[PDB]
RNA sequence: ACACCAACGGCGAAAGCACUCUGCUGGGCCGACACUGACACUGAGAGACGAAAGCUAGGGGAGCGAAUGGGAUUAGAUACCCCAGUAGUCCUAGCCGUAAACGAUGGAUACUAGGCGCUGUGCGUAUCGACCCGUGCAGUGUUGUAGCUAACGCGUUAAGUAUCCCGCCUGGGGAGUACGUUCGCAAGAAUGAAACUCAAAGGAAUUGACGGGGGCCCGCACAAGCGGUGGAGCAUGUGGUUUAAUUCG
């Protein structure tokens, strides 16, 4: 063993933060094209 | 602001030392460099009578045990006020050093500035007085939270 | 006692305020576990990175009567108390053969509640 | 301020102050700085009068109330109005907003 | 309830519609002349559908969650926070017919630069087979000429140029209220005034100020020190009180 972390750097493959996104409401398309928009441009 | 200009710190009068000039500095109180001279020289002259060995060992190894590697700086994210502890760097725990020795060495009653000064370090000498009890209080303190960073 | 078998896995319940760190056998019969309201502070500090290595270290500092070798990590949850905890099992250094990842993924199955709005 | 409250101090100039404006004074401000909850140190009301009759200019009756508090700042509140009692309840109104903003600020 | 797929994507007249598969069935687009020969457009009143919440009847009820209840913050908190949590949410059969039901843009035809795209098909090139290039159309998007516009902007999907058809508007409150009538199990929806009162109510843009909106940078501004005031005594100034005056500023 070495002190790198390659499950963090993994974790960011399908992101934890699919989880902080579940734990507020189900919103509709106002916040999920807040965030779907940053993040529809923060891929490209 | 950006910064200081660098720094010019000269050595002792008579024994060419930067800390016990800087302890000489930190002694002085409005400008009366003869008197507070006089208090440092005393305080060695005393050193010499109470122990028989270099006043600059007793007093380095005083010092030694009254820095801190460590303390508390209550700092503050978003409003919130965490007590998060930030590690001090070593002419800071110099000053810091002589600081709360002086102070403490200014409680301890009975006798003039020179046995006050001799007694509380050489309680530094030996872990006990207040110097270093005041470094433990600051120490355990930060301890206490290490669990904000 | 146990079964007395060195290998076993370890699951750590980072959540978003605290951290679990429980180790148990193949089974499922746990061995022990220590948490950050385990190891003495509870509160606003519990569920930091230094809860995690606390937790975890008084966690797996009680299997040296089983001295496990071949360990196992199958962490869950979001939250600060992963990587303090791995790096505490990297510390103890012990046969860590592979961590992994558990959480529950839903797909879409109840409502999460109410947005904060503070 | 009855009791209790901020250190209360009048200022009167072109004006014989009465018992009902002072009684006014004490009871505007003070019973709408009764809830509070507030440790103010100073209250320095200053409270002046100018004009129509007295001299040129329209009939004016000018308040200022200042607070030199702990809780973040100092704060003062000029206004002027066709009498003393609408100047009073009108510097009221302002301070209220103040101390709320005060208040409200200190949150989380 | 249906993650990744999910796309500035496809379909529907709109509302809406996404786990997959099957069945029935609507609608669109394209080609050949294969047929009829103006059968076209709009649409008063009318009829249908019509998110969500609501109501009747019966199921069902995990999560979430009005009301409610407790805890917290708070001067106070019927609120934001937290813990429980009922109607509701889902389904069957209905009623209700309103939404920022928004593209804040009724529909239809004809005509008027381009660039960059996407989707569906068609032709030719290229290979002979997937590509790939141009294109013929239809639809969807983004910059943009002309022109229009108070401006912002719109611009072949016009807010352009014209033609047709229907609706609606004529200052702001009063007021989508009053009264009447129809519909509705109710909730209410629709139709819809006036008395009186105001000289404004509004739109787009500009300049400032301000923000418990950002970004950047100084200042003994905070932080780090050092020394004080506030405590005591006195000197002095002011306010108040008193006095014939305690001059006035």
């Amino acid at each position: 063993n070495e002190e790198r972390l390659l499950n963090r750097f993994r974790r960011e493959v399908m992101r934890a933060g699919v989880i902080q996104e579940c734990k507020r409401r189900r919103y509709f398309e106002n916040k999920q094209e807040e965030k779907k928009r940053k993040h529809r441009e923060a891929a490209k | 602001r950006g910064t200081v200009e660098e720094k010019t710190a000269k050595s002792d009068p008579i024994y060419r030392n930067r800390l016990v000039n800087m302890l000489v500095n930190r002694i002085l109180k409005h400008g009366k460099k003869s008197l507070a001279y006089q208090i440092l020289y005393r305080a060695v002259k005393k050193i010499q009578q109470k122990t028989e060995t270099n006043p600059l060992s007793v007093l380095r190894q005083a010092i030694r045990g009254v820095t801190p590697d460590i303390a508390v700086k209550a700092r503050r994210v978003g409003g919130s006020t965490h007590q998060v502890p930030i590690e001090i760097g070593s002419t800071q725990g110099k000053a810091l050093a002589i600081r709360w020795l002086l102070g403490a060495a200014r409680k301890r009653p009975g006798r003039n500035m020179a046995f006050k000064l001799s007694s509380e370090l050489v309680d530094a000498a030996k872990g006990s007085g207040d110097a270093v009890r005041k470094k433990e209080e600051t120490h355990r303190m930060a301890e206490a939270n290490r669990a904000f960073a | 006692s146990a079964r007395k078998i060195p290998k076993g896995v370890i699951h750590v319940q980072a959540s978003f305020n605290n951290t679990i760190v429980t180790v148990t056998d193949v089974r499922g019969r746990v061995v022990s576990w220590a948490s950050a309201g385990t190891c003495g502070f509870r509160g606003t500090k519990r569920g930091t990175p230094f809860a995690a290595q606390t937790a975890a270290g008084n966690a797996i500092r009680t299997v040296v009567e089983q001295g496990m070798q071949r360990a196992e990590v199958m962490i869950k949850g979001p939250g600060l108390g992963r990587d303090a905890a791995l790096r505490a099992i990297r510390r103890s250094g012990i046969l860590l053969s592979f961590v992994r990842d558990v959480t529950p993924m839903p797909h879409n199955g109840c409502r999460p509640p109410k947005k904060r709005r503070v | 301020g009855p009791l209790s409250s901020v250190k209360l101090i009048l200022q009167g100039r072109n004006l014989e102050v009465s018992d009902n404006v002072r009684s006014h004074v004490e009871d505007k401000v003070g019973k709408s700085v009764a809830k509070h909850s507030h440790l103010v140190r100073e209250v320095d009301v200053r409270l002046s009068a100018r004009g129509g009759d007295l001299s040129k200019g329209p009939k004016l009756r000018r308040c200022e109330v200042t607070l030199f508090t702990k809780r973040h700042g100092v704060i003062r509140a000029e206004e002027d109005a066709e009498s003393l009692y609408s100047s009073i309840d009108l510097v009221s109104s302002i301070i209220q907003r103040k101390l709320r903003k005060i208040k409200d600020k200190v949150s989380d």
